[PDB]
């Protein structure tokens, strides 16, 4: 799918949720 | 999932639920990955050794929940299966090798704020966050502990595990169509799948394109949240050309 | 506990 994988309330208005930071942060 | 927290609204807004129309119940998470195709583990639907045999007129799909028991009217979509599509070489005489299901959807599901795909893998994006320590996410309406059922979907970060550690914690043959996840007896930290979270997705935020991706399908694990024990997940992009070609035939 | 009842235009 053209937009897959973004979100609505989240990547599409640049909100970011409570948990996802760690995910990024484990991505060396 | 056990050790998790609740979901926020529209967290995973990929997110099914398999629903058995008699008796009404959960069967097992699952994920949408187009207008008409959802994905999920093949064990839910066929497991001879559980006597399981589900076909398209057993059951229902519910897209865009949040809460577990409550018909969330207004927003959440119920569908019917038109067919489902086990692997050819779903292996489950012994080790659950492509535990991996299709099923399309009789009408296309209409997108919302709550109700929107995840995008399927290609080979760099899997080359790149497949890697051990990277964590991944996984969500579920299942069970809170091995041995009860949460109000609200929850989610788990979990590290994804070196092959060889993997292997050395059961005495499973592995393939390479599986991987394992969870925290080691000394991170200090603790989360897991357990019954009724199976079928459902596990998925890693791409920092190159910000997109959410499904790397793999919650498949099995011995109990739920042991020291020193994994829950293994099938291996999405491993499979990928099997899926692109049911799609692209039927 | 247990489900809630859903519209039957989805158990036919
Ligand atoms: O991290 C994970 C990942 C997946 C799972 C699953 C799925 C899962 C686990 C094991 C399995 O089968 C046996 C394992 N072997 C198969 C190949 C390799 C090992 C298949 C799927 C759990 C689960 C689900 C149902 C069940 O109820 C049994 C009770 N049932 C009797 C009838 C219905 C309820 N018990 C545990 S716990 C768990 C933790
Ligand atoms: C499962 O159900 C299908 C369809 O009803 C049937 O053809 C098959 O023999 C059953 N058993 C197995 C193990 O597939
Ligand atoms: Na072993
Ligand atoms: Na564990």
């Amino acid at each position: 799918e053209a937009d897959c994988g973004l979100r609505p309330l989240f990547e599409k208005k640049s909100l970011e949720d409570k948990t996802e930071r760690e995910l990024l942060e484990s991505y060396i | 999932i056990v050790e998790g927290s609740d979901a926020e609204i529209g967290m995973s807004p990929w997110q099914v639920m398999l629903f058995r129309k008699s008796p009404q119940e959960l069967l097992c998470g699952a994920s949408l990955i187009s207008d008409r195709w959802v994905l999920t583990a093949a064990h839910c639907l066929l497991y001879p050794p559980w006597d399981k045999n589900f076909t398209e007129n057993d059951l229902l799909v519910r897209i865009g929940k949040h809460s577990r028991t409550r018909y969330e009217r207004n927003i959440e979509k119920i569908s019917m299966l038109e067919k489902i599509y086990i692997h050819p070489r779903y292996n489950w005489r012994e080790n659950l090798d492509r535990d991996i299901a299709l099923m399309k959807l009789k009408k296309p599901v209409a997108f919302s704020d709550y109700i929107h795909p995840v995008c399927l893998p290609d080979r760099e994006t899997a080359a790149s966050l497949l890697q051990a320590g990277y964590k991944g996410r996984v969500t579920g309406w299942g069970n809170l502990k091995e041995t009860g059922q949460p109000s609200v979907l929850q989610v788990v970060n979990l590290p994804i595990v070196e092959r060889p550690v993997c292997k050395d914690s059961t005495r499973i043959r592995i393939t390479d169509n599986m991987f394992c996840a969870g925290y080691k007896p000394d991170e200090g930290k603790r989360g897991d799948a357990c019954e009724g979270d199976s079928g459902g997705p596990f998925v890693m935020k791409s920092p190159f394109n910000n997109r959410w991706y499904q790397m793999g399908i919650v498949s099995w694990g011995e109990g739920c949240d042991r020291d020193g024990k994994y829950g293994f997940y099938t291996h999405v992009f491993r499979l990928k050309k099997w899926i692109q070609k049911v799609i692209d035939q039927f | 506990g247990d489900f809630e009842e859903i519209p039957e235009e989805y158990l036919q």
